[PDB]
Formats: structure tokens, sequence, C-alpha cells
């Protein structure tokens, strides 16, 4: 089998986030389960959800993961035998410019 | 360092280079921080006088050396066969030698495992093949030590006389050995040196002991160290019990010596003796000092 068809890439797969945009809604609002209409398949927000409005641009919307570890290690290995992911911290930030 | 050579001689008669030049041939090395194996372990005693306490005297303490060592190989098994071999050179109940080789000379210190050791890291010793043993090991003797010195004295007079040169090098009083031969009348000096540990130190000065007499076959051991008793008799007779409280007192005191006369009389086959004198040292290498 040649390279291309090992790899098998595909550019369609990528997608950019050309406008994004943050809704926010009180912890009394039903949470969104899903954001697909059941009848046609559209964008459906759910009531109680409201948008920020804009938002910097060069300072983007950023996603951090942080991920808390132990490493495991048995008496006769000299490399830790396992890991585990204890938690998964995530939070995001962006620039809010409308008051 | 080549100033300086450790060794160890186990128990079964393994030799062991722990530092200086060939350490870590047989694959045992030394690791730094080595207590208590310079100075004997010396505490004062002070009583209660006019401006605090007063000095009452000294009382030398036996060492416990804590110490180190690597066991290394490439092989995992070879280590194990190390590892085991220098656990074998120790023991609890019999000694073994431990030589510190300068330019002073050669000097050894007996040693014992005071409890057992404590080997390896935390994950386990195959996977390094490269492990430390901690070793608490104690002199009971805490003087470092040399070959004593022996002289022997052989005469086939009924009646002689002889004089032994002796002289303490060393910065820490020994005690001499004398083997007589029997049958015969002997007498042995017992100098104070100028100790006045009884009162007498220049009372004592040129102070000669008689033994009791010896009957055939009673060959007598006269050890003036204080652990063993002075008079044993090889054939287990109590030549002690003739001798009528008199006693070996003194050691030889640092820096003194001179020809101590050693007589025989009433000997019909002649008399044998041989005099053997410890060489102590507190340090396992120190200049000549006097």
């Amino acid at each position: 089998t040649d390279f291309y068809t090992i790899k098998d890439a595909q550019a369609d797969l990528a997608i950019a986030p050309l406008n994004l945009t943050v809704l926010l809604a009180p912890y009394s609002t039903t949470p969104a389960t899903t954001l697909e209409s059941p009848t046609d398949g559209s964008l459906a927000i759910p009531p109680g959800y409201k948008s920020v409005g804009h938002f910097e641009k060069q300072a983007g919307l950023t996603l951090g993961n942080e991920f808390d570890s132990k490493d495991i290690e048995a008496y006769g290995e000299p490399e830790p035998i396992r890991t585990i992911i204890n938690k998964r911290t995530t939070t995001f930030d962006f620039a809010m410019y409308q008051n | 360092t080549d100033f300086l050579k450790i060794e160890l001689i186990g128990r079964d008669g393994s030799h062991w280079v722990l530092s200086g030049p060939g350490m870590g041939q047989q694959g045992v090395t030394l690791n730094p921080n080595l207590q208590q194996f310079y100075d004997a372990p010396v505490k004062t005693l002070y009583v209660p006088g006019p401006f605090g306490e007063e000095y009452a005297g000294k009382r030398v303490q036996r060492r416990e050396i804590v110490f180190s060592v690597q066991a290394y190989d490439e092989d995992p098994d070879t280590w194990s066969t190390v590892d085991s071999l220098w656990r074998w050179a120790w023991d609890y109940d019999e000694e073994s030698e431990l030589r510190v080789s300068t330019s002073d000379g050669t000097r050894f210190l007996k040693v014992r495992l005071m409890e057992e050791p404590k080997p390896y890291y935390e994950k386990d010793p195959h996977i390094t093949a490269d492990n430390p043993i901690v070793m608490t090991v104690t002199a009971t003797f805490p003087y470092w030590q040399d070959e004593p010195e022996e002289l022997i004295w052989t005469t086939l007079s009924t009646e002689d006389m002889t004089r032994f040169p002796v002289r303490n090098d060393g910065d820490v009083p020994v005690w001499l050995k004398w083997t007589l031969t029997a049958p015969g009348l002997w007498i042995l000096p017992d100098f104070s040196w100028g100790n006045d540990m009884y009162s007498r130190g220049r009372e004592d000065l040129g102070r000669t002991v008689a033994m009791p007499e010896l009957v055939a076959g009673e060959h007598v051991s006269v050890d003036s160290d204080p652990r063993v008793q002075t008079l044993i008799a090889v054939n287990g007779m109590p030549t002690q019990n003739r001798w009528k409280g008199n006693d070996l007192l003194y050691p030889l005191m640092p820096g003194k010596g001179a020809e101590i006369p050693v007589q025989l009389k009433n000997a019909p086959e002649g008399g044998a003796c041989k005099l053997t004198r410890p060489r102590w040292y507190s340090r396992p290498w120190s200049r000549p000092g006097v």
C-alpha cells in the first residue's frame, strides 16, 4: 500500500470556526441537550440562552484542558506501569466588547 | 586516592578493596560519609566542683561505624553473586578485619555486624544491578591495631636473666602478654612507667612481680589485659591460687619504653619466655609522636 493511501487524509474534516458565538443562560434554564432542531435539523437554541454579543478577534476564544495525573509504578519495573487521570478541568476565556 | 587504601577481610577470608588503588575490582566500592571511623569515641566524666564541674577521668566507648557500599556489575546475575559474597563476608558472632593503609603503615580494626544490613533501593535491585548496602558495624575494641610485636628468649641455664626492649609508639597504653614455659620460677617486670593509677607511680618504677613456682607441664600465659585472667595454666591447674594477692597492674604508657628485665631461676631444663606487645592506635593513620 502506498503512503498516500495509508495516510487517507481528508481536508474536508478540517473545520474552521469562521463565526463563533457564546450564549449564557441562568442556572434555572433547562440545559441544552443538543442544538439540532428535531423537525428540520436546523440550529435551535433553547429558550433562556442569551448571546454575549461581539467579542475580541485577536484574543479569540481559548479552551483550556488541564489534566491531573498520577504515576503508578511497580516494584519490579523501572518505568511507571500505569498513569491515572484523576480529573480533567475545562475552562474557556474570551474578551467581550458589549456592555 | 593513592594516599589511603581501605580493605576488608571477611570472616571467610575474602579480600575486598573498598577505597584507594584497586577499589571496585571485587565489585564493591565505599560510599562517602562514614561515621565514627577516625577517632576512638572517648567520653569524659565530670563531678560537681567549686567553679562548675571538675574533670573526673575519661572512658573510651566502643565504635559504632555506620557506612555504605555499592555492589555493582553490568549483569544482574553477577551482581547477585557479588551481593551474596559481600553478605557472606560479615557476621555478628565472629569479627572481620578492616584495614586502612597509608604512608603511616597499615592499621586494622576488628568489626562485627551490629544489626542487619539495609540493602538495595526502593525497587527490586536486579533492575539497576548497582545497589547500596548500609552497614552498621561495631568495634568492641575501639582502637586501631597493628600486628603485635613478639620477642622470644630461650635459655638452657638453671638461672638466667634477660632484657626485653619495649616501647609504646602509640597514643594509648597497651597491656603486655607473657608466655612462660615450665618448670621454674619466673620474675617479670610490672613497671608503672610513672602511672599514678594506684598512687605508686614512682614507688613502682622498677617493680618486679615473682610468679609462683611452676611444676612440670604447667606452662602459663600471663596476660596483663584486664579483659582476661592474668595467670592461665595450660593444663588447668589453679596457678593463680598460689600467688598471694599479687598481680600485674600497670600497662605500657604511651611514649615510654626500656629494657625490662625478665629473670628465671630454679629451671632444671632451662626455660622459654615469649613477650607480646600490642600496637594500639586511636586513629587509622597518625604520624609518630614522642
